[PDB]
């Protein structure tokens, strides 16, 4: 009969459904593919870290050609470069320029700090854009470092300065009027964003008062 | 009636072969874990990325950046505030845990007469305290497969030693053997856990007689 | 009626599974998917480059789990070096034939004119039947210079080989002068290769061009 | 052979589409999917609550594009109030039958004992054939108190109705005393309803319990 | 041969009905845009969420919080630094743009003799400058569909007025008509753009004679 | 023939592929469903904003029951509540407690500021946790407000204080030793996180020196 053979066909199916669920199940057990977003982070971490050809205050054009042009020429407003590597986002980027990025690490004073090396925090307070501007900001920030754990106090000096594209280096000094203010030099070049090799200097001679390897925050 | 229903089967029979072939794919898929491969590269690269710190000092985590003396830092209680150690990922016993067998090729400078060959370090036993992270005392069996005049022979000696959590080092010295075949030494950071870089050395000399790169053999 | 209610059941369930099936076939393909492979393998390379190298400059590192060093001359004998079987599994010869490559200058001590560009046309390529390791090439190096007086065009022909393992093609100098080109690959990825112009004997580098494969 | 090469072609393409098909059927279901509907409609409600209200307290706001106010008594006559047709499209009567609801006290001026809890069992429910708008109920209000002396248990029975639009069930006081219960729904969502115990005449609130549907 | 191939068709014919039914679903799907519905709630709620500011002042954006006098703020040039105005989302001509027809029910207090009814405001013309955001001068046609003794009639008068970008207000006054039927006034913030809240009013009195909630009729 | 009828079958298919692509295409044209993550944000924005029963310094238990308990009793360490609403994450949350949240708005001084209302920024510098602690931090922050646009200068006073769970209110005062320091009161209760109704006060009398509606950052 009609009713019949059907009663089992629906079974052969109710079957497959299970042999499959017992699969989709054994699937979830095995993890989810890491978020291309992972590889990307590797290629990054890696890429940040080898020499570049250029002697100082020249930087290479972003793109395929190596070619080295002097740091200064940015910007014409126009593509200094033939390549126009510039025009590409990785150069004109928002995040890069973006203000109110903060970097911290554990400052261990060669010089000052009798006490046990304390937390240093150099954070950006404002930095000039205009519209177009592919380039490096000329900026203001704050350098804060704990007095103590005990004291629960903390020094906060205001700074002025810029960021060198070519150098990958952040150079800040006390704004003024303090006459002793302290300043700070942070080198990018892991190649990473986040990470920098900062050193608290004396705004005079640019002599290293203390050193701290920083991360963002 | 009979056609649309008897044919709706040639449709189902298909899913049967499909679902089956699909099983084979789920088997192929388990062999390439991406999340695994990526980890290989991470470790592979981290391996490339020296110490700032001084030797037999412990580098803290991201937050600060400080050096701590090894013995002090692996108190077993928290060395530091944070603490780097306390976080479960490092302390995790399992990966570390011995009982593993490690094999690999031992290329000699040729302090030993004998041609290159394979060594097979296999952890016999391992005491600590109940907890006990820092230090792991252990006994192990070191074999080699070398040819004498005549057929394939196997030189096994028994060894005693320790594993230094921080050191990422496994030191195996001979017991009291007449052979007293020279002491093996392996370090962790391959960046795999599995894998280790070893060397045969003499105690007194504390020279390196041979290079040996081992890999944990699968238990199954 | 009775017949009908029946018949419908089985269709909509055959598909309800045909989905769960291809659904997995996807998750699988995701862990095999080739774009991920190269991308990761590529990363591996960057690492292989770091460090005092397992194998020699001359010697080739088989891999991998267990290292082993064999000569660059040494693979691809046709005997197997490798347990691994590297000397025979790398299915593809980097070196085709007919390819054109455009080089963009970026450092030219080397020529007087320094040209902007420099095309590299591959005329012929043949491998000896016995030798995998080395493929012999015949290439025309084209150049569009502007001279002070007039305009000059050049298409100097030169012999050269491509080595298996190195991915490094050496173009023996067209010239009597013994300025020659030496480009070392990443290889597939990228057919882009840095081309160093050197004094063949010296191996002094005096001109770097980034060569891109013209499609 | 010739036959075979042929035959294979058509299978693997029938599926290659059966996928693109159900793929869309998904994207569609995603814009219809009911969990999204209620979730959004729910939001709408929160808004309908803000403000000096279109319709009256008594009156019901039809909607929607064009407002229109009709009596709460007024729908669901069976004549249509609404262009819209609200008085007849809301397919489901909130009020079933047999349901038990557990109330958790949280403010009880009202009783001496104040109980922790208060079960509300619905015995019967009938709608008059002519009246949609109001469904009459018979309910037993159970209570597990502890008295000072002993333990007391109670199951006072009371009549009550549920109004259509209001989602507000009024349970006429079991007691002579004329303490009655008045719970106003969100309705489906949630069968959870705040239950106010009031002096039926006064409509003074003097006890609030959050009632949850027991499954 | 003939079976596995002639049957592989009853398999394809299926996809034909499927793909077709699938077309119907893609049609149903275009009617419920989620991204649309959500927007209705946003606006619906934002409508519930008075002015801090003083009337005929302009509230700036998130960054600061400042008040600006209306005329000054819609210079047409940037009122402010930021500027709130300058951002393309508000200024966007299209939604605003007239030529729309708006209908809806006009419930009277009954300054007019006549029973409730529908009004149909339809924008006739609209000048500005070329740019010209702030202010939009416009002519429009106001009709009602009301019953006289006898059949359905339609009272249309022509109107002139303006739209105030900031005001979110559309004012329509009668031209020179003998009827001089009273002036209509609509405000934006429904929170839909489409929809507006209107009132019939007298100039002199500047009372509200009636409530009228209009909705833009679809052009197609 | 065999070869034959096949030549068209593959066509009937090459067909479907197109009638489908012309669909999957008309699909992408129509936007992607907004990221349940959207509705969630609405239910939030909405929920933050009606009264609560409790008279002051009592707050309701999170869950289904309304019930009101005194603010203080948190924590026993243990569930003060019957409901144990507490134990739920929305109460013990990380983000909520999380330090180094910053709120800013445009401060318009009733009192001090001759000049044109300037930017105020109250940001959290540290705040005590222990382990368990479901509850409110007792914390330290900084209040900064521009002198001018012109000057490009800015006042930065350090503060001490706590956050009232019940109140939803952030109460900070000058740490000390300044003797004139200024303090700040910020009320949560939109119900939102981000948004607050801050007012710069005088740490004495708690008298409103200026007011600024803030957002995070």
């Amino acid at each position: 009969r009609f009713q019949y053979l059907v009663k089992n066909q629906n079974l052969h199916i109710d079957y497959l459904a299970k042999k499959l669920h017992d699969i989709e199940e054994e699937y979830n057990k095995l993890t989810h593919d890491v978020d291309k977003k992972t590889i990307r982070q590797l290629k990054a971490r890696i890429s940040n870290l080898e020499e570049h050809h250029c002697d100082e205050h020249e930087s290479e054009c972003r793109g395929d050609v190596p070619e080295c042009i002097h740091d200064l020429l940015f910007c014409d407003g126009e593509k200094d470069c033939r390549d126009g590597s510039d025009e590409d986002p990785e150069t004109c980027s928002l995040n890069i320029t973006h203000v109110g990025s903060s970097y911290t690490g554990l400052a261990t004073w060669t010089s000052c700090e009798d006490l046990n090396p304390d937390h240093a925090i150099v954070t950006i307070t404002a930095a000039h854009r205009k519209s177009f501007f592919p380039n490096r900001v000329w900026l203001r920030a704050t350098l804060s470092y704990e007095l103590d754990e005990h004291d629960h106090t903390v020094s906060t000096t205001q700074l002025r300065g810029f960021y060198n594209f070519g150098k990958r280096e952040l150079l800040l000094a006390p704004l003024k009027g303090q006459s002793e203010g302290y300043g700070v030099i942070c080198d990018f070049n892991l190649g990473d964003d986040d990470h920098a090799d900062c050193k608290i200097v004396v705004p005079s001679s640019l002599f290293v008062c203390a050193h701290f390897n920083a991360q963002r925050y | 009636l009979d056609p649309r229903l008897g044919a709706n089967a040639f449709l189902i029979i298909r899913l049967d072969r499909i679902i089956e072939k699909l099983r084979t794919k789920l088997d192929e898929a388990e062999k390439i874990d991406p999340e695994h491969f990526v980890s290989e590269i991470d470790a592979r690269v981290t391996k490339i990325e020296g110490t700032h710190c001084e030797k037999r000092t412990f580098q803290c985590g991201g937050n600060e950046q400080e050096c701590i003396s090894d013995l002090l830092v692996c108190d077993g209680h928290k060395d530091c505030h944070n603490a780097h150690d306390e976080d479960p990922d490092v302390c995790d016993t399992s990966v570390v845990k011995a009982g593993n067998v490690f094999s690999g090729t031992s290329t000699w400078h040729g302090c030993l007469a004998r041609e290159d060959h394979v060594t097979r370090i296999t952890i016999t036993a391992s005491k600590r305290r109940k907890f006990f992270t820092a230090r792991i005392w252990l006994r192990a069996l070191v074999e080699s497969e070398l040819e004498r005049h005549g057929e394939n022979v196997t030189s096994s000696f028994n060894a005693k030693g320790y594993y230094n959590f921080a050191s990422r080092r496994l030191i195996l010295l001979p017991t009291d053997d007449h052979d007293d075949h020279l002491a093996v030494v392996c370090s962790f950071n391959r960046g795999d856990n599995e894998r280790a870089e070893c060397h045969r050395v003499t105690e007194a000399t504390l020279h390196q007689c041979a290079d040996l790169f081992v890999t944990l053999e699968e238990h199954d | 009626q009775s017949h009908d209610e029946i018949i419908d059941k089985l269709i909509e369930r055959t598909n309800k599974i045909t989905t769960s099936i291809s659904h997995v076939e996807s998750l699988l393909d995701d862990r095999l998917d080739p774009k991920r492979i190269r991308k990761a393998g590529s990363l591996r390379h960057r690492v292989e480059e770091l460090e005092d190298p397992s194998c020699d400059e001359h010697e080739h590192q088989c891999g991998g789990d267990d290292p082993q060093c064999i000569s660059k001359l040494f693979v691809c004998d046709g005997h197997n070096d490798c347990r691994n079987g590297e000397d025979e599994k790398d299915c593809t010869l980097p070196t085709k034939a007919g390819d054109k490559f455009i080089g963009d200058v970026c450092f030219d001590h080397c020529t007087k004119r320094r040209p902007e560009h420099m095309t590299l046309a591959f005329e012929s390529s043949s491998i000896a039947a016995f030798f995998t390791p080395i493929a012999d090439l015949h290439v025309h190096i084209e150049i569009e210079s502007e001279t002070d007086e007039d305009e000059s065009e050049v298409s100097m022909p030169a012999d050269g080989e491509y080595s298996f393992a190195d991915h490094r093609l050496t173009i023996h100098p067209p010239e009597e002068d013994g300025l020659g080109l030496v480009g070392e690959f990443d290889g597939y990825n990228f057919d882009r290769f840095v081309g160093h112009i050197v004094h063949e004997l010296s191996e002094e580098v005096c001109a770097e061009f980034i060569f891109h494969r013209k499609k």
